[PDB]
C-alpha cells in the first residue's frame, strides 16, 4: 500500500535537491568548463569555423555543395530556410553551455564567503563563461535572449525574449559579465584553464569593441561609432593590465598552433583539450574533425580561399599589396610573401604542419572535391600526423588549445579603437600594428629553409610611422586582421563589425567564381545575411515573444 | 467477457505459418491489431491496437496464465499455446490490469485433459529466400548516368577523377551523345584495389534455412493433471551472418486435494535464445556502394573505395566482422497459485508469478581497413550482461450463485508488481589475437571503461468485477479499480478506474423466435477508463549526472562533465563533475485513456454465417509526455508533464461463411476488415513545434494524425526555359528540375509553401483466411491487405537523382538511367545534376507514394494419411504437409520500390517455403 | 579516501548427453543384467567484471560503474572441457546365492 | 511439485544466507508402458553476504 511503492529509488544520480549542497559546488564549476570541450560536434565546433564559410577567407569543403548543404547555402547566402537544422542547432549548444555557467552561479550564490573564501572568484569564471556564450551567440544571431539570471525557475524561461533589450543594451549586459569578471578574477591563473584578470579585459575589451560599431536602427546597417564604448577597449586592452598577468606575442608566430607550446605567453584563454585522460577516445577537439585534410582519409572541410592565399603577397617592400592582390594567383618564384601563409595555408608542393614526409599536392590523397573547392588545407587547427597528440575516434582530432584570445588580438584590438577615436594616439596603433607585423616577419622558424629548397622570397617590413590619416590607419590595420587571423573565423564577424559584409563578400562572390565554381549564384542581400536567422523552431514555440531578425519574411 | 469487444482468435491457424513468434502468425487475422515486422529471424514484432494510444508507449499487455508480462513472445514457445483472445475495448481489458490501456492479449498454455494421454510431435524444415531485392546501377551503367550527370551540368565528362573515359559527341539537334565508353583496370594508381562489377545485394544476402522441432505430452487423472513440452527454433535469415535460436521446455500441473477444494497449481516455461543480429545500416551501405569496389583488394584483403571513390564500408565485410557478437538470453517464466473453495460458488485464489530474464554477450570491435575506409588500428572487446527480474502477486476472492433466473459473479481482490533490473558491462581496447579466444577483457593490454546502472518500479492494485445476467437475455458488467505506481508522488500515486458494459440478446426473447434465420444476436455497449503509467521510472525527479564522458559518442558532444582545468593535456584523471539530465515534475499523475464501444454478434442460417460488428471512440487525456524544454532553457531541460490529448475511432467487421458440400469439399472462410482515424487533440507548446509527433517542426500536428508529415508540393519538372521564368522564383530552378508549388502566391518559392502532404492512415485493412477439406487434403491461404496508405520512400531519393545525397559518387537506383533530358523528353524522372542547387532533397509530395499492398501471407497444403492406415502404426493422427510464406505481394504501379510493406533499409522479408510433419500418440 | 565498486558476472553452464541399452532375463534359476551405454559432458564457463573508483555519494544506491569519476578495469575470460564415455556392466546372480 | 524457502541470519553480524526453490518432476507412459517420458527439473535461487 505504502512502504512498498517507494523503496525503489533512483540509481547513480543526484538529485535536484541535492545538487545544490557545497560538497558540489566546485563539480558544478568544473562542469561549466567541460561543455566547451564536450558540447560541440563536427558541425557546431564553438570555434564558429562551420560559419566563417561564409568569409572570403574559405570555402566550407567536403565531398561536394550537398555535404553539408545548409552550410553550402550559408557559404553563398542563398537557399538559407529559418527552419534549417544547423541554425537551430548552434542556438541550442550555446544556450546548453549557459545552463552550467547558471548552475554552478546558482550554487555559488548561495555559499558563505566566510567558509568558501574563493566565492567570488568562482563566480567570476562562470559569468565570465556566461559572456563567453552570449557573445557567441550575440556574433551569430544579433537579436538574442539575455539569460543571466542564475535563480530563475524554469518556467519562467517561457516568458523570455530576445527584445527585451534594446541592441546596444544586449551588448551591455554581455559587457557586464566580463566586467565583473574583470573586478575579481585573479591576476594569475596557476590552473591554466581558468580565465586570469586580463583574459577578462581582453574579453571586455572585445564586447565594447563590438558594441561600438552601431546598429541602433530597425536593420543593420551603421548608424554611428560610439566613442564611449571605444576609450573602453582601450581601458581593458592597457598593456599594464596584460603585463600584470604576463601575456604578450611569442617570439614565432607558429607556436600559436602547436602542440608542444600550448598555455604560452598568447594564450590569452583556450579550451583545454587533452589526451590519455579517462575519457572514451580523449577531449579532443571533435569540432574539427571534419577539417583533417584526405591524408587521413577524411573529411577536407575548412580548406582556405585562394582570395586569403593571395592575401599573403607582399610588394617589394613588404607590405600588402591593398590595390592588385587578387589580380593574379600567388607565384612562388616571383612574388614576395608574408610569413604567416606559410603557417595559415598548407598550399600543394609544400609541407604539411611543418613535416616534410608529407608534401602536399592536388590529388586524391589531399583534397576531396576533384578540384571543386581547391586544393588547400587549413594549418592552424591541423597538427604533425606523426603528433603524440592525434587520435581517432569517429572523425580524427586532437588536444591542440583551441585560444579564444591570443594576444595579437589584443593588440590589434587596442589598435582598432585608437584608429577609430582620431584622437592623436594613431602613431600609437601604428606602433601596435608593426608589433604584430614585425614579430611575423620574422616567424621563420620550423621554415628557415624555404627559400633554398621550395624558392619562396619573404619580405615583411613594419609601416613607417608618419601622421596616418584615419582612413589609411584603418585599411593598415584590416590588412594585419586578414594576415594575422586567417581562417580563425572571426573575418566574416569582422566584416558584419565594419557593416562592410555585403561590399567586400558580394565582390569576393565575383572575384572568386573563377577559382570555386560554387559561388556562381552566390549573392550577399544586405540588411538580411550579415546575421543568421533566429531559428524558426525558436521563434514558434515563443508564441510570439520572439522577433525574426530584418530581411526575414513573416513565417 | 461477453459484454466487451473481444476477438478471439483460432490457435490451430496459428502453426500453419511455422513463424517463431506467434503473434507474428496473427498479422492480419484480428481486426484493430495491426502487427508489423521485419524479416530478421527472432520474428520479434510490434503489436498497435485500435489506432495509436498515446504518446509514450503503445504495447499491448500479455497476461499468459495470470502472469503479465508486456514484452517478449518470441522468447517463449508459441507451440505450448492453447488459447488467445484480444481484448480491445476498456470494459473487458480493464480488469486484467494496469497496463491495460493499450489494449490486452489473454494466453493460455496446454494443460492435460482428464483421462487423457496424447503426445505431439510437430517438425518443420524450410528454405528463406530474399524476394523483393532493389534494382542498383551496375558497372557500365554507372558509367553512363555519370555522363549524363557531367554533360547536363555542361562540364567535360573525362574530368571525372574516378576510371571513365568517354567517346561522346552530338547529334543532329544538338544535345549530346555519347558513343562509347572505358573503363581502368584499377581504381587507384599503384593498383591495389581492381575495378570490378560486384552486384553487392548478391554478395550479402544467402540461401535462409528454419528449422524446427516440438515435443509436447499431457497426462489426466480425477486428481489432477500434467504437461511438458520440449521445443527448438533455429533460423538463419537471409542476410548472411545473421542467425536466431530457441531452445523451450515447459511444465503445467495441477493437483485437487480434499473434495476438489484445496487446489493446487504451476505453469512455468524455461527457455534460450541466442542471436546474432543485423548491424545498422548495412541494406542503406549495400545500396550506396559502387559496383566497381571489388569484394577484394589485390592483396586478398578486404576490398574498399579508393581514389576518388565514395566514403562508404564493404557490406560484406562489416557482416563478417560482426558475425561473432551474439547474445544468449535466458528467460524463466511461470507462477504458482493456490485455490480455495470453503463453500459452493465461494472462490479465494493467490497467484505468484516469476519473470526473470539475463541476457549475456562479447561485442567485438575488430580492426578494419577497406581501401580509405580506416579504423585506425583499433581492437576492442565489451563483455556485457543484463539482468531484468520481475515478480507479481495477487489475492483473489469472487462469489457466484444461480437464482431461477438471476446470474452473477462478483469479484474482489489485490495485485502487487514489481521489476527491478541491472545491467553493466566491461570494456577493455589492445588485442594482440584477434579472435573470439583471444578476446577477453583479462587479455587487453589498453584503456578500459565500466558502465552499468540498476532501475525499476513498482505497482500496487485494488480491483472489483461485478457480472449480472438476466434470463440469460440482458447482461450488465462492472468493473473498478484503484491503481498506484512507484513511478508518481504520494499527492499523484493513485487513481481510479470505472468501467460499465451492457448486453441485451435479442434473439432469446420471444419475439424475434418467429425468424428460424437468425441464431443469435446481441447488441452490446460499453464506457470504461483505463490508466497509464509507462514513463521512465526517473520520470518525477531533477536529475544530474556524473557522466565523466566515458562512452562512445559521435562527432564529439559526449557532453561530459570531465575537463583538464589545469592545462596538462591529461594524463591521468581529470576533475569532473555533473550536468542536468532532466527537470523534475511534483505533480505527474496517471494518464486517462477513456474508450466507449458499440458492436453486434450475429448468427445467421444454422450458425453457418457469423461475425461481429464494433464500433469505438477512444481518447487519451492528460497524457504524459516526455516534453523537450524551450531553447533558452538549455541543458536536460526535457520534463515528463501530464499535457497532452489523442483520439481514436473507427470501425471493425468479422464475417465467416462456413460449410461443406455434397461432392466431399469443406470450405470454411472467415475474413475481416476494419478503419480508423487518429487525431491529436492537444499538445504541449514545445512538443507542436518539436515535430516529435508531426509537421517536421514547420507546422504543429494538433488537429492531424499522429507522424502527419508537412513539406512542399512538386508539380512535375520544368520541361522548357519557358516554365521556369513564369514560375514563381525558385532558387535553383532551371530547365529539368524539379517545380515546387506556390502556395501562398507570393511570387516566391521559400519556406512558407509547404502543406500537409503525409497521412501514415489506410482507408482500411483487411484479411481473409481460405480452408479447403477433399479427400483427406486440406488448403489454407491467408490474404492480408492494407488499402490506400502513404509512405515515404527514402530510397527515391537514392533511385531518382544523381546529387540528392550528402556525399558525391554513391551508388544510385536503376530508375534514374531514364531521366529527363532533351534526349528524352517523356519522363517524371528530374535530369541528373551533379549539384542539389534545387535542393530536391527537402520533403515533399514527389517521396510520397501509394503502399497498398495485398500478400498472401502464407498458404499451406496437406495431406493426412487415413485413420485405418496410420492408427495401425499406433497413431491418431499423421500427417505431412508444404507451405509457403509470402509468396505473392500485389502493389500500386505508382509505388516505384521493392516491398511497399518494407520500402527502405529494414531487414528484407523473405519468402519462405516450408515442409514438415505431424505425429501424435 | 578510496571508493571502487566492481559489478561482476559469472555464468557456469553444463549439459549432459547419454543413450543406455539394457537386457535382463530370468532362466529358472540364473538371473542377469547387462548394459551398454554412451555418455557425453560439456561444461563451459564465462565471467567478466566492470571496475570502477571514485564515487561523490557513498551509497549502493549510487554506486554503479557509469557514475564513477575515476579509472576503471574490466576484467574477463572463459574456459571449458569435454568428456566423452563408453560404458558396460555386467550383473549376473546364479541361484540367488552367488553373484 | 515443491516449493521451498530457507533464510539464515549468522550469527556474525552482517552475514546471511538465503535460497528459493522449486521442483516439477513428471512423467508419462504411452502405448502400452513401453513408450516412457519423463522430467526432473529444480530452479533455485540463493543470494548471500559472506
Ligand atoms: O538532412 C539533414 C538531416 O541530417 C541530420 C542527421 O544526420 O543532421 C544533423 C546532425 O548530423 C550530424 C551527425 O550525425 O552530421 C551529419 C552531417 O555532417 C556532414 C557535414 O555537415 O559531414 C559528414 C561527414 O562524415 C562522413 C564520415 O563517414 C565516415 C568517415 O569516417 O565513413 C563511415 C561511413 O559513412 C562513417 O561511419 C564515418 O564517420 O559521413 C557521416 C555521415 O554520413 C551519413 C549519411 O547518411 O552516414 C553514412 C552512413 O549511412 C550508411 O549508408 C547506412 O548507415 C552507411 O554507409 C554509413 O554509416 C550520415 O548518417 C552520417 O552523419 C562523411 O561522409 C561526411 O563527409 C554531412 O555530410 C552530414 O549530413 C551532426 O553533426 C548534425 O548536427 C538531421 O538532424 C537533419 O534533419
Ligand atoms: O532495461 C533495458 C531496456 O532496454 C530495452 C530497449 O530499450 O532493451 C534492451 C536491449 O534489448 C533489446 C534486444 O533484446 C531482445 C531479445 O529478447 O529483446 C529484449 C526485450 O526488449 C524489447 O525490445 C522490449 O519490448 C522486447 O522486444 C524484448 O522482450 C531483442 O528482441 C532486442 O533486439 O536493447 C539493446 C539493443 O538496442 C540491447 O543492448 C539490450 O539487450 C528494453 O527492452 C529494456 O526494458
Ligand atoms: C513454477 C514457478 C513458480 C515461481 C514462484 C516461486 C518462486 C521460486 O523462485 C523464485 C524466486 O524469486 C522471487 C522474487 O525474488 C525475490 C527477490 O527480492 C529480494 C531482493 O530484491
Ligand atoms: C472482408 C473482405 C474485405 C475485402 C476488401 C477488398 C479491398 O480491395 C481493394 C481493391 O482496390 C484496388
Ligand atoms: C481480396 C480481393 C482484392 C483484390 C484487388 C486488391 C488490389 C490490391 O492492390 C492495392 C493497390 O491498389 C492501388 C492502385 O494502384 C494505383
Ligand atoms: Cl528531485
Ligand atoms: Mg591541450
Ligand atoms: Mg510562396
Amino acid at each position: 500500500c505504502d512502504d512498498f511503492l517507494d523503496r525503489q529509488v533512483p540509481q547513480g544520480i543526484v538529485t535536484g535537491d541535492q545538487i545544490a549542497s557545497p560538497e558540489y559546488v566546485d563539480n558544478l564549476v568544473i562542469s561549466a568548463y567541460a561543455i566547451w570541450a564536450t558540447g560541440d560536434d563536427i558541425n557546431s565546433s564553438f570555434s564558429l569555423w562551420n560559419y566563417d564559410v561564409r568569409s572570403d577567407d574559405c570555402y566550407k569543403g567536403g565531398s561536394g555543395t550537398e555535404d553539408g548543404g545548409v552550410f553550402n547555402a550559408l557559404e553563398i547566402s542563398k537557399g538559407i530556410n529559418t527552419t534549417d537544422w544547423n541554425i537551430n542547432d548552434i542556438w541550442k549548444r550555446l544556450y546548453q553551455c549557459i545552463t552550467r555557467a547558471n548552475t554552478a552561479l546558482q550554487s555559488l550564490d548561495q555559499m558563505d564567503e566566510k567558509t568558501y573564501p574563493l566565492k567570488n572568484q568562482r563566480i567570476a569564471e562562470m559569468r565570465f563563461l556566461r559572456g563567453h556564450a552570449h557573445f557567441m551567440l550575440k556574433q551569430l544571431f544579433k537579436k538574442i535572449v539575455i539569460v543571466n539570471d542564475e535563480n530563475m525557475e524554469p518556467d519562467a524561461y517561457n516568458e523570455l525574449s530576445n527584445t527585451t533589450y534594446t541592441n546596444d543594451e544586449q551588448w551591455q549586459k554581455i559587457a557586464d559579465d566580463f566586467q565583473f569578471a574583470y573586478d575579481n578574477l585573479p591576476e594569475v591563473q596557476i590552473e591554466k584553464g581558468r580565465p586570469a584578470q586580463a583574459a577578462a579585459a581582453a574579453y571586455l575589451a572585445k564586447t565594447y569593441l563590438y558594441k561600438a560599431y552601431r546598429q541602433d536602427g530597425a536593420d543593420n546597417a551603421l548608424t554611428g561609432i560610439n566613442e564611449e564604448d571605444l576609450k573602453q577597449v582601450v581601458k581593458y586592452t592597457d598593456p599594464l593590465i596584460m603585463a600584470k598577468g604576463g601575456y604578450g606575442l611569442e617570439t614565432d608566430y607558429s607556436m600559436n598552433f602547436l602542440p608542444q607550446y600550448e598555455n604560452g605567453a598568447e594564450s590569452v584563454w583556450a579550451i583545454q583539450y587533452s589526451i590519455n585522460d579517462g575519457t572514451y577516445n580523449g577531449n579532443l577537439n571533435w569540432g574539427m574533425g571534419l577539417t583533417t585534410p584526405q591524408i587521413l582519409g577524411c573529411c577536407d572541410f575548412h580548406k582556405p580561399s585562394q582570395n586569403l592565399v593571395n592575401a599573403f603577397k607582399t610588394d617589394s617592400q613588404g607590405k600588402p599589396l591593398f590595390s592588385t592582390y587578387d589580380n593574379e594567383n600567388y607565384e612562388v618564384a616571383t612574388d614576395n610573401v608574408d610569413p604567416r601563409l606559410f603557417h595559415t595555408v598548407g598550399m600543394p608542393g609544400f609541407p604539411y604542419k611543418y613535416n616534410e614526409g608529407y608534401i602536399i599536392q592536388k590529388n586524391d590523397d589531399w583534397s576531396r572535391s576533384k578540384g571543386l573547392y581547391g586544393y588547400y588545407v587549413s594549418l592552424k587547427e591541423n597538427v604533425d600526423p606523426d603528433c603524440d597528440c592525434l587520435k581517432k575516434g569517429s572523425y580524427w582530432a586532437s588536444s591542440l588549445n583551441h585560444i579564444v584570445i591570443r594576444y595579437a588580438d589584443v593588440l590589434l584590438m587596442r589598435a582598432e579603437a585608437l584608429i577609430q577615436l582620431n584622437d592623436g594616439r594613431i602613431t600609437d596603433a601604428i606602433s601596435l600594428i608593426n608589433e604584430v607585423r614585425s614579430r611575423a616577419a620574422g616567424s621563420t622558424m620550423l621554415i628557415f629553409n624555404y627559400k633554398e629548397d621550395y624558392g619562396v622570397n619573404f619580405k615583411v617590413t613594419p609601416y613607417d610611422l608618419k601622421a596616418y590619416a584615419q582612413d589609411e590607419a584603418m585599411k593598415m590595420l584590416k590588412w594585419e586582421r586578414r594576415v594575422e587571423f586567417g581562417m580563425e573565423s572571426s573575418r566574416f564577424f569582422d566584416l558584419v563589425r565594419w557593416g562592410e559584409a555585403k561590399d567586400v563578400i558580394n565582390a569576393y562572390y565575383v572575384t572568386e567564381a573563377s577559382r570555386c565554381s560554387i559561388y556562381k549564384n552566390a549573392g550577399f542581400t544586405e540588411n538580411k545575411n550579415e546575421y543568421l536567422p533566429v531559428p524558426f523552431e525558436q521563434i514558434s514555440a515563443s508564441n510570439g515573444n520572439y522577433t525574426q531578425n530584418f530581411g526575414w519574411a513573416a513565417a | 467477457d461477453l459484454t466487451g469487444a473481444v476477438s478471439v482468435v483460432k490457435v490451430d491457424e496459428i502453426q500453419k505459418q511455422g513463424e517463431n513468434n506467434p503473434v507474428k502468425a496473427l498479422q492480419g487475422r484480428v481486426p484493430g491489431m495491426n502487427i508489423t515486422a521485419d524479416g530478421n529471424p527472432s520474428g520479434s514484432a510490434t503489436v498497435r491496437i485500435r489506432g495509436i494510444g498515446t504518446l509514450n508507449n503503445n504495447d499491448p499487455l500479455y497476461i499468459i496464465d495470470g502472469v503479465p508480462t508486456k514484452a517478449g513472445m518470441h522468447e517463449l514457445n508459441g507451440n505450448d499455446i492453447e488459447s488467445i483472445q484480444v481484448l480491445k475495448d476498456a470494459a473487458s481489458a480493464s480488469i486484467y490490469g494496469s497496463r491495460a490501456a493499450n489494449g490486452v492479449i489473454i494466453i493460455t498454455t496446454k494443460q492435460g485433459k482428464k483421462g487423457q494421454i496424447k503426445i505431439n510431435f510437430d517438425a518443420s524444415v524450410s528454405a528463406s529466400m530474399y524476394q523483393s531485392k532493389m534494382n542498383v546501377l551496375n558497372t557500365e551503367q554507372y558509367g553512363r548516368a555519370m555522363w549524363q550527370a557531367y554533360v547536363n551540368d555542361g562540364e567535360n565528362p573525362n574530368g571525372n577523377a574516378l576510371g571513365y573515359a568517354y567517346n561522346w559527341g552530338y547529334n543532329a539537334d544538338g544535345n549530346p551523345v555519347l558513343y562509347g565508353m572505358t573503363l581502368s583496370k584499377y581504381l587507384d594508381s599503384k593498383n591495389t584495389m581492381p575495378v570490378a562489377d560486384t552486384d553487392w545485394f548478391d554478395e550479402i544476402t544467402r540461401t535462409g534455412v528454419i528449422q524446427q522441432y516440438n515435443l509436447s505430452v499431457s497426462n489426466g487423472s480425477e486428481k489432477g493433471s500434467s504437461f511438458f513440452s520440449l521445443g527448438y527454433y533455429k533460423n538463419l535469415g537471409v542476410i548472411k551472418d545473421t542467425d536466431f535460436d530457441r531452445f523451450s521446455a515447459r511444465m503445467n500441473s495441477d493437483y485437487k486435494l480434499i473434495d476438489d477444494i484445496l487446489t493446487i497449481g504451476q505453469h512455468f516455461t524455461l527457455n534460450r535464445t541466442s542471436e546474432v543480429q543485423a548491424p545498422g545500416g548495412i541494406i542503406e551501405t549495400a545500396l550506396d556502394i559502387p559496383s566497381a569496389i571489388p569484394v577484394y583488394a589485390s592483396d586478398g584483403s578486404w576490398g574498399g573505395p579508393v581514389g576518388g571513390w565514395p566514403d562508404r564500408r564493404n557490406p560484406r565485410a562489416v557482416l563478417e566482422y560482426n558475425k561473432d557478437n551474439r547474445y544468449t538470453y535466458w528467460r524463466m517464466f511461470g507462477d504458482a497459485y493456490v485455490n480455495l473453495t470453503p463453500f459452493k460458488g465461494f472462490n479465494l485464489r493467490s497467484t505468484f508469478g516469476l519473470d526473470y530474464a539475463n541476457k549475456q554477450a562479447r561485442y567485438f570491435t575488430y580492426p578494419y581497413q577497406e581501401g580509405t575506409q580506416t579504423n585506425n588500428g583499433k581492437s576492442a572487446v565489451e563483455a556485457k550482461q543484463e539482468h531484468w527480474t520481475k515478480w507479481m502477486w495477487n489475492a483473489i476472492a469472487t462469489y457466484q450463485l444461480e437464482v431461477g433466473k438471476h446470474r452473477g459473479d462478483v469479484m474482489i481482490g489485490m495485485e502487487l508488481n514489481r521489476e527491478d533490473d541491472s545491467h553493466f558491462s566491461g570494456y577493455k581496447e589492445d588485442f594482440s589475437i584477434l579472435t573470439p579466444d583471444y578476446m577477453w577483457p583479462d587479455a587487453g593490454s589498453g584503456t578500459a571503461q565500466a558502465y552499468g546502472a540498476g532501475e525499476g518500479y513498482s505497482l500496487v492494485s485494488f480491483f472489483g468485477k461485478m457480472n449480472y445476467s438476466y434470463a440469460d437475455r440482458y447482461l450488465l458488467s462492472l468493473t473498478l479499480r484503484r491503481d498506484g505506481s512507484s513511478r508518481f508522488g504520494k499527492n499523484h500515486r493513485y487513481a481510479t478506474f470505472p468501467s460499465v458494459s451492457l448486453g441485451w440478446r435479442i434473439t432469446q426473447e420471444n419475439f424475434m423466435k418467429e425468424l428460424t434465420w437468425l441464431d443469435d444476436l446481441k447488441l452490446r455497449a460499453s464506457w470504461g477508463q483505463t490508466g497509464n503509467q509507462e514513463i521512465s521510472n526517473l520520470a518525477r525527479y531533477t536529475i544530474y549526472a556524473p557522466n565523466y564522458g566515458t562512452t562512445d559518442s559521435f562527432g564529439g558532444q559526449s557532453y561530459g562533465t570531465a575537463y583538464d582545468i589545469t592545462g596538462s593535456n591529461g594524463g591521468g584523471v581529470l576533475p569532473s563533475g555533473f550536468k542536468r539530465n532532466q527537470i523534475g515534475n511534483d505533480n505527474i499523475k496517471w494518464e486517462t485513456t477513456t474508450q466507449t464501444n458499440v458492436g453486434i454478434d450475429f448468427s445467421l442460417f444454422k450458425q453457418s454465417l457469423y461475425g461481429s460488428l464494433e464500433y469505438y471512440y477512444k481518447k487519451a487525456t492528460d497524457i504524459l509526455t516526455e516534453m523537450a524544454g524551450v531553447g533558452v532553457l538549455g541543458e536536460g531541460g526535457s520534463r515528463w508533464i501530464n499535457s497532452g490529448a489523442m483520439k481514436n475511432q473507427g470501425f471493425e467487421f468479422n464475417l465467416g461463411y462456413r460449410n461443406k458440400t455434397a461432392f466431399g469439399l469443406t470450405y470454411d472462410l472467415n475474413g475481416n476488415i476494419s478503419t480508423y482515424r487518429n487525431e491529436i487533440l492537444e499538445l504541449p507548446e514545445t512538443v507542436a513545434a518539436n515535430g516529435k509527433f508531426g509537421g517536421n517542426g514547420v507546422k504543429s500536428v494538433v488537429g492531424h494524425t499522429y507522424g502527419a508529415q508537412v513539406g512542399y508540393i512538386a508539380d512535375g519538372i520544368f520541361k522548357s526555359q519557358d516554365e521556369v521564368d513564369n514560375h514563381a522564383t525558385q532558387e535553383g530552378a532551371a530547365v529539368g528540375r524539379i517545380r515546387y508549388r506556390d502556395i501562398d502566391h507570393n511570387g516566391v518559392i521559400d519556406e512558407r509553401d509547404q502543406n500537409w502532404i503525409y497521412d501514415p492512415t489506410p482507408s482500411f485493412s483487411y484479411g481473409l483466411n481460405i480452408y479447403l477439406e477433399y479427400k483427406n487434403f486440406d488448403l489454407t491461404m491467408f490474404w492480408q491487405g492494407v488499402q490506400g496508405v502513404d509512405i515515404i520512400s527514402d530510397v527515391k531519393k537514392k533511385s531518382d537523382f544523381w546529387s540528392a545525397s550528402n556525399v558525391g559518387f554513391l551508388n544510385k537506383g536503376t530508375r534514374l538511367l531514364n531521366a529527363w533530358s532533351p534526349t528524352n523528353p517523356n519522363s517524371d524522372i528530374p535530369a541528373l545534376t551533379r549539384s542539389d542547387t534545387n535542393n530536391e532533397q527537402r520533403v515533399s509530395t514527389y517521396f510520397v507514394e501509394n503502399g497498398s499492398f495485398l500478400k498472401l501471407r502464407n498458404i499451406q497444403l496437406g495431406y493426412t494419411v487415413p485413420a485405418v492406415i496410420s492408427k495401425k502404426m499406433r497413431m491418431d493422427r499423421l500427417r505431412f504437409y508444404c507451405s509457403a510464406q509470402n509468396l505473392l505481394t500485389i502493389k500500386s504501379k505508382n509505388f516505384t520500390g521493392e516491398d511497399p510493406e518494407n520500402p527502405n533499409f529494414s531487414y528484407p522479408i523473405p519468402v519462405n517455403i516450408t515442409f514438415g510433419l505431424n505425429i501424435g500418440f
